[PDB]
């Protein structure tokens, strides 16, 4: 499913 | 980026994030890592954000092309999927190379070492998503081994609400579900992580509470999808 | 892309669009143009979509960096804005070069010639957005001259509801408002274009009506913002 | 204001 989004500091 | 100052690379990485120029961001942070000094907490986050966005776009494109290719089964769709795949593999190899030369070996504090080992598991996981056969097995085991070492350190050295520990557990659960064909292990890990974090929330300030509960909701979202 | 078949480049451009890989898309369509044959209607749209997305991301990044730079007034923000600016200029020069070698000169039908001249005005307009001083004047005049020739052809050869004629008028009005410091000319052009299209809608099928009214709404949206 | 969006075929 969903991993850590981690696309914004 | 060898001729640019470390501080200038970091500053430009932050500008590139604001401008949504993630390829540039990743190049600036690769240059910063290659200066040879350890990264601060904030700098580790910049490195991770940059490459997560780059590889995230590649993975989304690969999935679009892989779906079209599966529906078709001339050479063009396969050729283009292969091109995107090779690019993605190259980015993963670049990140893994930074971790191996020499971020992990110089990381002594639990927070930095866990952060980098989580990254290592993630980029092997992205390699595993596109791998086939009896290279896929060794790639899967490399992801598992990195995640497991990070898990062992995090359980010994960090509270159960620490956001890196929580995100590591979230991503390792995704690895179990999507890569390792172990949905029960995925569900177990997500449940135990969620419950142990819940029981530690009372110790946290309002700001730490917000971060931890946000990741706990992602664990719950997976549990809802998987059960 | 000299070794790839024209048809394969077109097919891969379509795959790249589906995968949201617009830089790849633009490279495939540049390769297709460089085969030297004229482009069909659909192929012109693929060329335009590819480069509009590439330069659109560059323009959005340049605006973010330009805003930060204006607020600041070390060298990093200016240096990085300059880097993005030079990249943007290079993309615009590439598109203008395709139009000049040899898309415009081989375009005899009004639909193709207007389409390419609108592109020429647009890419000079994007150059004008980042230009300063007494290079800016000649760039502005190049945009104006391309748009004006397209307008003259479109008024003679296309109905007032033709989507390319409408989009040309929309973009030329934006040029007047944002580049040429002529807001009254912008408003006049948008109003006359809207009204003349309205009066021609009765001639259209349901599908043509949908396309024309969509662009007319964009003209109206600008008029609402400008009045 | 807004030019032709033209970002989808
Ligand atoms: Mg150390
Ligand atoms: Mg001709």
């Amino acid at each position: 499913a969903g991993s850590i989004p981690g696309r914004r500091s | 980026m060898g001729s640019m100052e470390r501080a200038s690379l970091i500053q430009k990485a932050k500008l590139a994030e604001q401008a949504e120029r993630y390829e540039d961001m990743a190049a600036f942070m690769k240059g910063a890592v290659e200066k040879g000094e350890e990264l601060s907490c904030e700098e580790r986050n910049l490195l991770s954000v940059a490459y997560k966005n780059v590889v995230g776009g590649q993975r989304a494109a690969w999935r679009v092309l892989s779906s079209i290719e599966q529906k078709s089964n001339g050479p063009e769709v396969r050729e283009y999927r292969e091109k995107v795949e090779t690019e993605l593999q190259g980015v993963c190899d670049t990140v893994l190379g930074l971790l191996d030369s020499h971020l992990i070996k110089e990381a002594g504090d639990a927070e930095s070492r866990v952060f980098y080992l989580k990254m290592k598991g993630d980029y092997y996981r992205y390699l595993a998503e596109v791998a086939t056969g009896d290279d896929k097995k060794r790639i899967i085991d490399s992801a598992r081994s990195a995640y497991q070492e990070a898990m062992d350190i995090s359980k010994k050295e960090m509270p159960p609400t620490n956001p890196i520990r929580l995100g590591l557990a979230l991503n390792f659960s995704v690895f179990h579900y999507e890569i390792a064909n172990s949905p029960e292990e995925a569900i177990s890990l997500a449940k135990t992580t969620f419950d142990e974090a819940m029981a530690d929330l009372h110790t946290l300030s309002e700001d730490s509470y917000k971060d931890s509960t946000l990741i706990m909701q992602l664990l719950r979202d997976n549990l809802t999808l998987w059960t």
